[PDB]
Order: structure tokens, then C-alpha cells, then sequence
């Protein structure tokens, strides 16, 4: 029980923290249904029932003290899933079901456990490659993701506090990409998405009926990002877009405010034959008014200026590698000291210098995946050299840019990433939303402290397996 | 006198095929000729294949002078060359002064300069010694010993049981060493037993900074944004101490170099090669530290902007006597101040004149 737990230090990042003693003075409140019966014989799997109780306990804070209820229905307190999934494995009535302590152990000695903070599940619907982020620090924290069905698009709205959604089929044709555009000075937050047809449609979270259509352009949409040039500058925002023709529209956030608004400037960077993918915010503040994109096997970098500084040729990658995958468009793009490039239908990351123009190394997920496919999907990296692959068969990698060595490969969770990128919520806590298949759709949400947490308790755990060690062979020398 | 000459017409002869001992004897030569014969020596192929004599008279060669661009270069091919012969040879090898001329070459400039054929030798013969990896732990132990943080670095990231030896951080930490280093041992994984004995080291030789980057592994969690200095038995409290525990939000992140992991990173490819071939402190403890006054805070450095925000203050199991007016009156955000099992005499009223206390013990 709760009573007969000792802790000896409040500090997480400690060899030892809480100890049990049996303080020799079965109770109502945590008798096992088997011991409770009392037409039981003892067994090591009786004490499963307690733990997984004192499990109850401590993820209720004691609610209970002051067939048992949903934790998070019954009192207030954050999903934290995967130990409400063993809380509901262990308290079962078949003593065989229990888990054996070791198994317990192992089970908890994940680290997924600690950093896997929410999970949702869709309803039975198309899966949604679309996903926003949400700006407001406020109770509301939703996401736009998007799906269709039909020739129509259609997009869908989920609140992640309320847990509920509200999808309708607004678009007249099929949405692919979506971009926010937050400007707190005129109150005025807008949601931009692209037709297949060639139009675009704005709307504002406030009011959902302010609905208008941009100027058309000749091919479908491919992606959509909107450019904040710093919070400490006066310059102004642009909604940048890039389409299958390789035109590069920028819509100018003011703008767009009018029905009917004409793009300012257009760039023909490429065409039908090499079309643009994507479009990247360089991670350092030493280039950030330099702006990055993937057109087909092309890569530019321009200035604030919006003309081209550097162009970067991926016809050069296939003569190490294989052809056939290198001879395909670009789909993820990542700005740091070093560009991370990951392309269409391959299983091999790039990595390219923006001054020479010229590989720098490779990383071979195949033989990753193959240490425990293999196409890479998509890419996000964070400020502590830490950088996140998502693979097309449900996997995802964490590797470390001081050594690009792998941290951990993460599974058993979705059958195929398809977007996964940062975000913030109302809390200002700093997290990662990853989409995956299951066909089902599954959102997951992680601690972005997962290499450091993963590092933290693996020293950790050697640290008590050591001590324990050390002092069970001092007691028996 | 005429063994300079001699050597001149022995470069000359090792061109033949089949010149085989003559090993025995340049040996002797380069023993009586520190200078002019070293400069030649580069001819010395692959002979003899045991004796150690050899070897050390190769390596204190090379250190002697240190200065001369081809002579390093010769004979660092040539060390490379009877490494290759029998991997034995690495083992007396850095036994006897091979750190005091690796350590030495590659922390003088060794980069900014068009040296990237030389470079790549001392990688290729880094890489050759490090295999087994117990002579990486005395690598580690002698580049501790000496203040180069430059290379430390280096045998980190490689791989290297920071936690083998009067741990390695006691060792650091008790001759005088620098922030870099200390820094990079904590950063890797190290017992915390062996930590805590190096915070008391560091406590007799008073020393801020290297208490700082202690106190900063042991008693900080930034989640909870509290200090935990619960139970070390700091005898004493100095405002110098705590001033990088907190925020500070005027620092920034900066990478000042980046040399030691671009030069792990080619060693390793080597290697394969070679096997493939706002948000302030809201808390601060200071239960049962043996303290005896807290007057060491008053106008303190830096600490006492970041007190103005403190929201709790454990000061009990300790042995004071007063609580310091100017501290009251600095600590304008206390809500619960805990002080029992200390040893008062008369209440100080005055405690109670702080704007927000609501938990008095
Ligand atoms: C603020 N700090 C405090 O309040 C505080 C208070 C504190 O008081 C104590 C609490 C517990 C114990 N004793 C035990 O726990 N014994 C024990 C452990 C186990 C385990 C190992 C199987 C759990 N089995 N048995 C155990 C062994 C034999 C028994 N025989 C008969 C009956 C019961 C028995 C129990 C004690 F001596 C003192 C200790 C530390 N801090």
C-alpha cells in the first residue's frame, strides 16, 4: 500500500528514490480479489494486483484515498496511456493474465513509457496527411488536419483538451497542404489551403463562413508555408506556396485579407518535369532571412529578397548511390549547418554543405531497420543536435548529430508515419504530433526530451543494476 | 663523423631489392646522432621482423626535436609502417611517451593549416591504436592528467569508460584543472558517488567555478525549476556558487569550436575504413547542508535579482542561530519558509514583514 512506500530524495535523477518496507504492525481498500476470497493459495502473481493498485494510486495522487473507474474519467489527470494500458493488463480477475514481475520490470523500464504523453485515436475516416499547429497559448489547443473522400475536400477540426472532433466537406476540391498565418496585432488568424483544382481557400478560426478564393494557377498544389521573418524585426510575414509547375507564388498576408487577392511575385524555379516538394526555415539564427526548397531534384536558397543565392544539383548523388532512387524529387528538406535531404521512394538520407555543394555523408536507415522497407517519409530536427527520421514502415529513428549514431528505433505503434513535426500547446510545453497508419489512423504525442530521457534512464538503470550487484556480492562475501 | 655520409650511402643502398641486421646498427648511430641522423632516419623500413630500447629511441626522437615539419611526418609513416608489421607494438607504444608527442603535435594549431596529407597519417595511426580499448582508458587517464581539454573531448566521443579508475573526476578535480574539462567528464556518464567526492575536494580547495558545474549535475532539475541541495554537507553557503544554478537569461547558446568532433568523426570513419579493409527558480534547498549562518548573502552576485522570485526556501535540519534582516526584506516572493530543527533563541519579528509569507515553520 501507498503507507508502506519510503522515499529518500525528491530528485529524479537519482539512484535511489523510493524503498519498500513492511513495517510489521489483506486492508479493504487493496486487498487482492484472490486474498480478499481468501480460497487462495499464495503466488507470486498476487502481488501484481497491489502493484498495479499502487499504480492507480499514484496516477490519481491518491484520489482514491481521499472493475475500479477510468483513471482519467473518474478524476482529472493526464492520459499518460501506455501505463493505463498495463494498469488494465495487470488488474485482471485470471491470475494467469497478471504479467510476471520481471515482466513488469521490463515493461516499465521503457523509456516510451515516460515520453509517450497523449494518444488519440481518429474515428473511422480517410487518414489525414494534412496536420497544423496551433499558436494559441490560450484553452484552445486544436489541430487542422485534412482529409478527402471525394472530388471535394474537406477538412476536420480536433481539440486535443476536449478530445472531440468536427469534420465537413468545405472545399469544392480535394485539399493537399495547409498553412497558418498568425497576426496578433490585427487579432487576424487564418487558415490557407490549396485545391487540386488550383485555387485556395482562406478561412478564419474566429468565424468558419469567412471563406474566399485566391487567384488560380495553372497545375495542382503541392506545399504551403507561411515565413515569420523573427519576432524581433519589422518585417512583414509572406504565405509562401509552391506548386507542381514549379511556380513559387508569394501571397502577402495582408493581402489575402480581400476576396479575389492577386499574388505579388511569382518564381518559375522549375516546371511539370521537376516540380517544387517543400520548403524549409533555416534552424540557425546566421541564415534565417535565408529560406530553403526542394524543387524536384533542385534545391535554392533565397534571401529575404526573393532572389535565388544558391542552387544545389541532385543528379550528382547517383554517382555513389544507386540510380534509381536518386533519379526521384525531393521530399523533406532540413536547414541546418549541414542540409539533411531525404527523397521520394528511398531508403538513404543525404546529407549536403551549403558552401561546397557537395555530399558530405549518407545515412543508410536499411541498415538500421535491419540492426532489429525502409523508405524515409519525413524529417524534423530541434536546437539539441538531435534529429528524428519517420520511415514508411511505421518506424521512427532517433539519431544524434554530434556522432550520427542511432539512440533508439521506435515501433509497435503505427504501421506507416506519414507527417510528424513539432508543435506547442497550452501549457507552452514543447512536443512532437507523429500520424501514422493502423486502415486507421493514429495520432501520438511525444516528450520532446525522448534522446535525453532515453540517455537518462539507461545511465540510470546500469547505475542501480551495478549497485545492486556490488552490494548482493558484498553480502554474500 | 663520417656516420652522416655513411647514412647518406644506406639511402641509396635500401632501394635494391633484398637489402636484409643493419637495424642494430643505424639504432646505435641514432642513439650517438641526436639531429642530422633523425633527419635521415625515415629510411628505416621494416627490419627485424622485439626490443623496447628500439621504439623508445624512435619515439624520444620525434619529441626531442618536435619542431621539424619532415621529420614527423617520416616518421609517423614510419610508426605506422611496424604497427602494421605486429599490433603488439601498439601496446609498448603508448606505454613508454607516445601521448607526450601525439598530444602535443595535434593541440599546436594543428588545424588552420594546409596539413591535410599529415592530418590524415595521425588519424590512420589513431585509429590503429585504438583498438582495445583499455589503452583508450590510459590515453584518457594521461590526457586528464595534463590540462588539455582539447583532446579529452576527442577520447569521449570515441568511446571511453569515464567511470574506469580515486575516480577520474577526484583526479581532475583535486589538481588544479580547467571548466572545459571537468565539464566534459560530468557531461559523459560518471558514478555519483564519485561526484559527490569530488564536490567535497572541491569544497576544501575553494574554487567558484568548478563548484558551479558540480552543483549544476547533482542538485538542479530545470523541469521543476527548483535547486535540491538536500543533504550534501555544504558547511558553508557563497552567493558565487549558486549564480550559474540559475537561469541568468542574458546567456545564450554558442558553439565555441567544433574541431574535436569533426576530428572524431574522420578517426572513426578511419577506423571502419581500416576494419572494412521568464521560467525563474521557484525553489531552493538547503536542509541539512551543517550550515551556521546564511550572512554570506547580502547583496549578493548576480543572486540577488533571482531571489526577488523565490517561492520556497527549506532551510531546516541545519544549525543556525538568526535569519538576516537584508534577506527578508530581498525575498519579496516567499510563500512557505521552513526553518525547524535549527537552533534559535528569540524569534526574529521581522519575518514576518515579508509581502507574500503564508507558510511559517
Ligand atoms: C521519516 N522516516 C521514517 O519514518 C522511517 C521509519 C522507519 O521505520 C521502520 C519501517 C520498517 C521497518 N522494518 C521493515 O520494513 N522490515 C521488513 C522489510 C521487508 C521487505 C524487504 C520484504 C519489504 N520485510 N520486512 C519484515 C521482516 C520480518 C517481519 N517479521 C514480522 C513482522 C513483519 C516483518 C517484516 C523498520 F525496522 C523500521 C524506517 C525508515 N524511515
Amino acid at each position: 500500500k501507498p503507507h508502506n512506500v519510503l522515499l529518500f530524495t525528491l530528485y529524479p535523477n537519482a539512484a535511489i528514490i523510493a524503498k519498500i518496507a513492511d513495517y510489521g504492525i489483506g486492508t479493504p481498500g487493496f486487498r487482492a480479489p484472490e486474498v480478499a476470497r481468501g480460497n487462495v493459495i499464495y503466488n507470486q502473481q498476487a502481488d501484481v494486483y497491489s502493484f498495479g493498485l499502487l499504480l492507480y494510486d499514484i496516477l490519481t495522487t491518491g484520489g482514491r484515498i481521499v472493475k475500479l473507474p477510468d483513471p482519467v474519467k473518474e478524476y482529472g489527470c493526464a492520459p499518460w496511456p501506455m501505463v493505463e494500458k498495463l494498469i488494465k493488463q495487470c488488474l485482471k480477475e485470471n491470475p494467469q493474465e497478471r504479467p510476471t514481475s520481471a515482466q513488469v520490470f521490463d515493461i516499465l523500464n521503457s523509456a516510451e513509457l515516460v515520453c509517450l504523453t497523449r494518444r488519440i485515436l481518429l474515428p473511422k475516416n480517410v487518414i489525414v496527411e494534412c496536420m497544423v499547429a496551433t499558436h494559441h497559448n490560450s484553452r484552445n489547443a486544436s489541430i487542422w488536419l485534412g482529409c478527402g473522400h471525394t472530388d471535394r475536400g474537406q477538412l476536420s477540426f480536433l481539440d486535443l483538451n476536449t478530445e472531440g472532433y468536427t469534420s465537413e466537406e468545405v472545399a469544392d476540391s480535394r485539399i493537399l497542404c495547409l498553412a497558418l498565418v498568425h497576426l496578433p496585432v490585427e487579432k487576424e488568424s487564418w487558415i490557407v489551403s490549396g485545391t487540386q483544382s488550383g485555387t485556395l481557400l482562406v478561412i478564419n478560426t474566429e468565424d468558419g463562413k469567412k471563406r474566399h478564393t485566391l487567384e488560380k494557377m495553372t497545375d495542382s498544389v503541392t506545399c504551403l508555408y507561411c515565413n515569420s521573418f523573427s519576432k524581433q524585426s519589422k518585417q512583414k510575414n509572406f504565405l509562401l506556396v509552391g506548386t507542381a509547375d514549379g511556380k513559387l507564388a508569394i501571397f502577402e498576408d495582408k493581402t489575402v485579407k480581400l476576396k479575389g487577392a492577386a499574388p505579388l511575385k511569382i518564381l518559375n524555379i522549375g516546371n511539370v518535369s521537376t516540380p517544387l516538394m517543400c520548403l524549409s526555415e533555416s534552424t540557425n539564427s546566421t541564415e534565417r532571412n535565408v529560406m530553403w526548397g526542394g524543387c524536384g531534384t533542385k534545391i535554392f536558397s533565397f534571401s529575404n529578397d526573393f532572389t535565388i543565392q544558391k542552387l544545389i544539383e541532385t543528379r550528382t548523388s547517383q554517382l555513389f548511390s544507386y540510380a534509381a532512387f536518386s533519379d526521384s524529387n525531393i521530399i523533406t528538406v532540413v536547414v541546418d549547418t549541414a542540409l539533411y535531404i531525404a527523397k521520394q521512394n528511398s531508403p538513404v538520407v543525404e546529407v549536403w554543405d551549403k558552401k561546397t555543394e557537395k555530399l558530405c555523408g549518407l545515412i543508410d536507415c536499411v541498415h538500421f531497420l535491419r540492426e532489429v522497407s525502409g523508405r524515409v517519409k519525413t524529417l524534423c530536427l530541434q536546437k539539441n543536435t538531435a534529429l528524428w527520421i519517420g520511415t514508411g514502415g511505421g518506424h521512427i529513428l532517433l539519431l544524434d548529430l554530434s556522432t550520427r549514431r542511432l539512440i533508439r528505433v521506435i515501433y509497435n505503434f503505427c504501421n506507416s508515419v506519414r507527417v510528424m513535426m513539432t508543435a506547442q500547446l497550452g501549457s507552452l510545453k514543447n512536443v512532437m504530433l507523429v500520424l501514422g497508419y493502423n486502415i486507421q489512423s493514429c495520432l501520438t504525442v511525444w516528450d520532446i526530451n525522448l534522446p535525453h530521457e532515453v540517455q537518462n534512464l539507461e545511465k540510470h538503470i546500469e547505475v542501480r543494476k551495478e549497485l545492486a550487484e556490488k552490494m548482493r556480492r558484498t553480502s554474500v562475501e | 663523423g663520417i656516420q652522416k655520409c655513411g647514412l647518406k650511402v644506406i639511402s641509396s643502398i635500401v632501394h635494391f631489392p633484398d637489402a636484409l641486421g643493419a637495424m642494430d646498427s643505424v639504432l646505435h648511430t641514432l642513439q650517438m646522432y641526436p639531429d642530422d641522423q633523425e633527419i635521415q632516419c625515415l629510411g628505416l623500413s621494416l627490419i627485424g621482423y622485439t626490443g623496447h630500447l628500439l621504439a623508445k629511441i624512435l619515439v624520444s626522437s620525434l619529441y626531442r626535436f618536435k619542431d621539424v615539419a619532415e621529420i614527423q611526418t617520416k616518421g609517423f609513416q614510419t610508426i605506422l609502417a611496424i604497427l602494421k608489421l605486429s599490433a603488439s607494438f601498439s601496446k609498448l607504444l603508448v606505454h613508454h611517451s607516445f601521448d607526450l608527442v601525439i598530444f602535443h603535435q595535434m593541440s599546436s594549431n594543428i588545424m588552420e593549416q594546409k596539413d591535410q596529407q599529415f592530418l590524415n597519417l595521425c588519424c590512420k595511426c589513431f585509429a590503429k591504436v585504438a583498438m582495445d580499448d583499455y589503452l583508450k582508458n590510459v590515453m584518457l587517464e594521461r590526457a586528464c592528467d595534463q590540462n588539455n581539454s582539447i583532446m579529452v573531448e576527442c577520447l569521449l566521443l570515441l568511446g571511453a569508460d569515464a567511470n574506469q579508475a580515486s575516480s577520474l573526476i577526484c583526479q581532475v578535480c583535486e589538481k588544479e584543472s580547467s571548466p572545459k574539462l571537468v565539464e566534459l567528464l560530468l557531461n559523459s556518464g560518471s558514478r555519483e558517488q564519485d561526484v559527490r567526492k569530488a564536490l567535497t575536494i572541491s569544497i576544501g580547495k575553494g574554487d567558484s567555478q568548478i563548484i558551479s558545474l558540480l552543483l549544476r549535475r547533482l542538485a538542479l532539475d530545470v523541469a521543476n525549476n527548483s535547486i535540491c541541495l538536500g543533504g550534501f554537507c555544504i558547511g558553508k553557503v557563497e552567493p558565487s556558487w549558486l549564480g550559474p544554478l540559475f537561469p541568468d537569461k542574458t546567456s545564450n547558446l554558442r558553439k565555441q569550436t567544433n574541431i574535436a568532433s569533426t576530428l572524431a568523426r574522420m578517426v572513426i570513419r578511419y577506423q571502419m575504413k581500416s576494419a572494412v579493409e521568464r521560467e525563474y527558480i521557484t525553489s531552493l534547498d538547503l536542509s541539512a547542508n551543517e550550515l551556521r549562518d546564511i550572512d554570506a548573502l547580502s547583496q549578493k552576485c548576480c543572486i540577488s535579482v533571482h531571489l526577488e522570485h523565490l517561492e520556497k526556501l527549506e532551510l531546516h535540519q541545519n544549525a543556525l542561530t538568526s535569519f538576516p534582516q537584508q534577506l527578508c526584506e530581498t525575498l519579496k516572493s516567499l510563500t512557505h519558509l521552513d526553518l525547524h530543527s535549527n537552533k534559535f533563541t528569540s524569534f526574529p519579528s521581522y519575518l514576518l514583514k515579508m509581502s507574500c509569507i503564508a507558510n511559517l515553520d
